[PDB]
DNA sequence: GTGCCGAGGCCGCTCAATTGGTCGTAGACAGCTCTAGCACCGCTTAAACGCACGTACGCGCTGTCCCCCGCGTTTTAACCGCCAAGGGGATTACTCCCTAGTCTCCAGGCACGTGTCAGATATATACATCCGA
DNA sequence: TCGGATGTATATATCTGACACGTGCCTGGAGACTAGGGAGTAATCCCCTTGGCGGTTAAAACGCGGGGGACAGCGCGTACGTGCGTTTAAGCGGTGCTAGAGCTGTCTACGACCAATTGAGCGGCCTCGGCAC
């Protein structure tokens, strides 16, 4: 028997190859599962994750911080358009809100 | 139990802060606390609803998690 | 059988110096320095015979048109390719995933409020690929086996040397090379070769030139600021200490070095300070040259009236042509060439894992250029 | 005890990808896990709408990526298809 | 000394958007919570991850509502906030 | 309107020189000089930068940028033809010329 | 003569009460075709597939307008302004 | 082809008095026919992609109501 | 020339129960089959989530109860169930 | 008043429901553990709760003016009815990769235990800002 | 329009608790092999979508007049922000109890899975009246 190998190396990715096969298996989804779908998600998950990861590092370096917590994820997620229209619907814990005032308010 | 007093004027002007107002009226405080009210009796009888179901006793985060994601509301944080 | 480039007449030919007994002055083409090394000659006869093909068969499907109106449709057909090739393969394999989604967004129109100027820095900051250079130039015959003689040439010998490219077989064997070899991984203590290093001109030149030390001393002619101030107008952190700055690039025997050359962070050159970053996930540059390449690119993009997704410039159908094309496809229909790399051939490097018989591949569909 | 299965260490395993030297707290990592497995839901459950409507009885990658470019919007989907196929292409070779 | 109207609330907005805790006391918001399960069951145990899940949203709900009627203040070409634009923001958004 | 000029001109109506051919560059920041005005750093010696000695360049790239050659590490996802491209395309783009 | 405002609250009466369709149908349809020229090319468009998004388009348009008539009243006016439907789009979530 | 003029100002008219709008400014023409123009952007283009999906040449009403749906508005009556 | 079935007969039914007066137009047919497949859509849905969040691999009579519970708004949602309960006894009955 | 096209009632099949066993696994019990939710008390003390001033803002009350509505006329293109082609949705069959299903083994990923270093908490300081003269 | 008072960001100790490893192990993923039904190519078939023409006329354009909301300006009076002093339970600890959530074990009965049968419903066909003119 050659040695066993992960199919997630095999795909050169991160996030695990089998665990999404199974949980597309057993998820109820659909009758049969194909051999591709699995890495493709993977790899999609895989590339939403270092988006995120890498907005909110940023965030946190220019807070002179050097751990992520949930203020640095919010701030990453309302800072991006395209990241603001994915989780527009979505309410993340001890996020706060995005610092802003109307220009009304201000004094003259 | 009238509870619905708990809460009181300094929290909902630090809520409406949070928000960017500057300037609050004196009837806004009664409106506050009766929308908090509907949503909260929402919410929570979907999470009831939600245990009853499981046949418990405990209100669970997953079941407010699970009632939130129903109201299209989903919370990060708690469970999965 | 094939067209190669024309030759040039000098009053002085730096180029022929190399053999005497050849007596083969190289090209002529848009650029001066198109003669390099092979490689260079290779690709600008390849686009001449793009061209002169694209031109054939234009005639061919229409003969209404002028010897004057064939030429510019051509060239641009060609600009249109170069556009599409080079911001569909060739950037997001340089800045990463991050970097272009942040400096390259979704086109939308022409904006007439940008600058398309080049900038000075980027005349610098876009030499990072000075750190891709392999040591030996490599030839491969048809079955992507070492072709003899000389199948791997030292890159001191092949510096401004024509007679290579007309009187060694053509240029299917470097573009062979080219297609299927990897290329150099740049790390924080193997930034350059040597052979660029201390052999560079070594023929052409009395003694040798040092690319590196060029590109600081022209760094330095055109005054352009320090490492701390191109990290500031990128809003960068900008170090100041020898932690801060081991921090920065991850990496302190690097950073001692420089804090003992030049002492403070605004005194770093912008080649070595871009070079010596860490390079992003999935990228060949750190983060300061992928803000300043995408910076520069988007202004290109933007302030570009002829642009190929302007609205005006071409038919709808003519882009859906267009949006088809690739350089494999290109690479196979101006040549010998029989076996091509997959698609994004700036990835493929492997025979024959990922390496197709070329001849599956949609061509490029010209029936929407009728009158 | 029973095991819970989460994307914990895939998670830390690409934030070490992506920066190196910073860490990750437990609220945080909730809230990747919860991020992860709603875009898993998502994802899926548009690929099997897509399957049912055209009375297919089978995931492939080509409802995968057509449910990536319905969900995600603009940009981010263009880059999310590339890196797909980038991987199933690369599990071809293999 | 005395700072002039609407200094010390710019100065409030200012500092409670750069905060990230909760603006409710816990154990009112709890009694609430229970008070109203009260209605829908008899004898219900809660946990703290659940009393904490409803803090955060109906926080979250609420920022966002007056976010909403301090748009539909401003609108009426008015600075203080009134229940009617409450009343027009639900409305709006289909509550 | 209809085909671009090979000089470029005339591309933007604002600014028919913009973006033309042996035009000078664009300095997105202010540049540095010894005196201030047109001395590049190290032509003359004993001059200090912000308070520092001039490093010498070659020295730099002499003690830094060398490394052992037979420690070369291959690119393993990427190929010459990507810096054959970059190279072309930055022919392409700009070019410096300097007196003989 | 007519004064200003009956002929107004007349035509809100009458399209209250019918159910045809306010958009003629050759240009909308033309519309489609234009705005689904960008995605493809040779695009074949069923009948029922051009009435379908013409009853949505309208039901979309009227809801639109009656949360802009709200704004427009809220702030003591009558006339509709642009003002109101980017504050109706603004707190609907569409725009924002 | 200009055909998003197409919808005229009687056909906008008439769309507001349906709505109750008794009162209409001569500048509000435009940013109805903008958000018109966005909202068939958005519909038809996944009422193309799912279109696509199923290797076809004719947007069907099955793929109009499919992206309707997606987006929270279903449609009754086409399927 | 193929079998498409619908609720086409089965509304008529119950029409000519509660109107045995009163026709329906085709329009009005599709909007009713339209409205009784996104019911039963919703329905099955909300029961299939219920009985995947309980790690239960059955759909019985209790999870569409409680779907129908939490779906189907106010005092309408009561009814509903009162007339599923008794379906449900009269086939246990028979 | 008036016809006509659409809703309604009848035959012919044929492709699902139904009746009748089989079986193996999902779920319903009973027991037992032990984690955590509830409750109770004492102490700060930070938060909340009244009270008085006055200043800025919400709110009516004129005024005008210009812009939108209402109407008449010439003009334009939607719309209905009709013909002819042909691209391409729908079916059919015929396999051929492709995927589900089973042992068997292992390593990858859970839980449990630990030590140290980011980080929240005092404390004085140097700015940064606001209301006033 | 320069000077006083206050709020706040910042640099320097200081203790702490939770996060990143380290280790054990067990079960779920990988390796093979076999078997069968999903669907990928081809070959027709007709249908319904696009294109074009002509006459009618109904809706879209345009210009003119006037009057009625929109917006600006001006009192005014009141009520809400801002301090300031006085209650008041909130939060933090430590403690103790037991309710019920979770796990283990067994068994049994119920839904999936077979096949033969037949009739319910769908398609095509007329047929007459509800209603849009
Ligand atoms: C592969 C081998 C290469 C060699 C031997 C080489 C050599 C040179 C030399 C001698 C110069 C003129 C003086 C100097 O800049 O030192 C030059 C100019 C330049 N090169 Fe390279 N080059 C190479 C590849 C590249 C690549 C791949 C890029 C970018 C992707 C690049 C970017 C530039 C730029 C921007 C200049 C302009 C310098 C100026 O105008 O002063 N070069 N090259
Ligand atoms: C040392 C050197 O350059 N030798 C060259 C040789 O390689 C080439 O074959 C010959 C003819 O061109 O000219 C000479
Ligand atoms: C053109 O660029 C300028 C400068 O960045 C920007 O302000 C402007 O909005 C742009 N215009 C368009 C039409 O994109």
């Amino acid at each position: 028997r050659a040695k066993a190998k992960t199919r997630s190396s095999r795909a050169g990715l991160q996030f695990p190859v089998g665990r999404v096969h199974r949980l597309l298996r057993k998820g109820n989804y659909a009758e049969r599962v194909g051999a591709g779908a699995p890495v493709y998600l993977a790899a999609v998950l895989e590339y939403l994750t270092a988006e995120i990861l890498e907005l909110a590092g940023n965030a946190a370096r220019d807070n002179k911080k050097t751990r992520i917590i949930p203020r640095h994820l919010q701030l990453a997620v309302r800072n991006d358009e395209e990241l603001n229209k994915l989780l527009g619907r979505v309410t993340i814990a001890q996020g706060g809100v995005l610092p802003n005032i109307q220009s009304v308010l201000l004094p003259k | 139990r009238d509870n619905i007093q708990g809460i009181t004027k300094p929290a909902i002007r630090r809520l409406a802060r949070r928000g960017g107002v500057k300037r609050i009226s004196g009837l806004i405080y009664e409106e506050t606390r009766g929308v908090l009210k509907v949503f909260l009796e929402n919410v929570i009888r979907d999470a009831v609803t939600y245990t009853e179901h499981a046949k418990r006793k405990t209100v669970t985060a997953m079941d407010v998690v699970y009632a939130l994601k129903r109201q299209g509301r989903t919370l990060y944080g708690f469970g999965g | 059988g094939r067209a190669l480039l024309p030759f040039d007449n000098l009053h002085d030919d730096p180029c022929l110096l190399t053999n005497r007994s050849a007596r083969i002055p190289c090209f002529l083409a848009g650029d001066t320095r198109s003669s390099e090394m092979p490689e260079l000659t290779s690709m600008h006869t390849l686009l001449l015979r793009e061209h002169n093909r694209l031109a054939t068969e234009l005639k061919s499907l229409n003969p209404r048109w002028d010897g004057e109106r064939l030429y510019q449709e051509a060239r641009k057909i060609v600009g249109a390719m170069v556009q599409i090739i080079t911001y569909r393969d060739y950037l997001p394999l340089v800045l990463g995933p991050t970097a272009m989604r942040k400096y390259l967004p979704t086109y939308r129109s022409y904006n007439d409020s940008v600058d398309p100027r080049i900038a000075n820095v980027f005349t610098n900051a876009f030499r990072y690929g000075h750190t891709l250079i392999q040591p030996f130039m490599f030839r491969l015959d048809n079955r992507y086996q070492p072709m003899e003689p000389n199948p791997r040439v030292p890159l001191s010998r092949v510096f401004f040397a024509s007679w290579r490219v007309v009187l060694e077989g053509g240029i299917d064997p470097i573009l062979r090379g080219l297609m299927a070899t990897p290329a150099k991984l740049n790390r924080q203590n193997q930034i350059a070769v040597d052979e660029i290093r201390e052999r560079l001109f070594e023929q052409v030149m009395r003694i040798g030139l040092d690319l590196p030390a060029l590109n600081m001393q022209r760094s330095r002619d055109h005054g352009l600021p320090g490492y701390n101030a191109w990290r500031r107008f990128c809003g960068l952190p900008q170090p100041e200490t020898v932690g801060q700055l081991g921090t920065v690039l991850r990496n302190l025997k690097l950073a001692r070095k420089l804090m003992e050359q030049y002492g403070t962070p605004n005194n770093i050159d912008i080649w070595m300070g871009g070079v010596s970053e860490p390079l992003k996930r999935k990228g060949r540059v750190g983060p300061l040259l992928a803000c300043i390449i995408g910076t520069q690119f988007r202004k290109l993009r933007d302030g570009d009236r002829f642009w190929w997704e302007n609205e005006g410039v071409f038919s709808m159908q003519q882009r859906q042509a267009l949006a088809q094309i690739s350089l494999p496809r290109i690479i196979c229909d101006n040549t010998g060439i029989t076996t091509v790399s997959k698609n994004n051939i700036f990835m493929s490097n492997s025979y024959p894992r990922d390496f197709v018989n070329c001849s599956t591949l949609p061509a490029l569909n010209l029936a929407s250029w009728r009158e | 005890k029973t095991r819970k299965e989460s994307y914990a260490i895939y998670v830390y395993k690409v934030l070490k990808q992506v920066h190196p030297d910073t860490g990750i707290s437990s609220k945080a990592m909730s809230i990747m896990n919860s991020f992860v497995n709603d875009v898993f839901e998502r994802i899926a459950g548009e690929a099997s709408r897509l399957a049912h409507y055209n009375k297919r009885s089978t995931i492939t990658s080509r409802e995968i990526q057509t449910a990536v470019r319905l969900l995600l919007p603009g940009e981010l989907a263009k880059h999310a298809v590339s890196e797909g196929t980038k991987a199933v292409t690369k599990y071809t070779s293999a | 000394h005395r700072y002039r109207p609407g200094t010390v609330a710019l100065r409030e907005i200012r500092r409670y958007q750069k905060s990230t805790e909760l603006l409710i006391r816990k154990l009112p918001f709890q009694r609430l919570v229970r008070e109203i399960a009260q209605d829908f069951k008899t004898d219900l145990r809660f946990q703290s991850s659940a009393v904490m899940a409803l803090q955060e949203a109906s926080e979250a709900y609420l920022v966002a509502l007056f976010e909403d009627t301090n748009l539909c203040a401003i609108h009426a070409k008015r600075v203080t906030i009134m229940p009617k634009d409450i009343q027009l923001a639900r409305r709006i958004r289909g509550e | 309107d209809k085909y671009r000029t090979i000089t470029g001109m005339c591309n933007n109506r604002r600014s028919p020189t913009l973006g033309a051919s042996n035009r000078a560059f664009v300095r997105w920041l202010p540049a540095e000089y010894e005196d201030g005005f047109s001395l590049p750093y190290g032509w003359t010696p004993g001059v200090k930068r912000n308070g520092f000695p001039v490093a010498l360049a070659r020295a730099v790239s002499n003690e830094i940028v060398r490394f052992p050659t037979d420690q070369l590490t291959p690119d393993q996802e990427r190929s010459l033809m990507f810096m054959q491209w970059g190279q072309l395309l930055d022919h392409d783009l700009d070019f410096t010329p300097e007196p003989a």
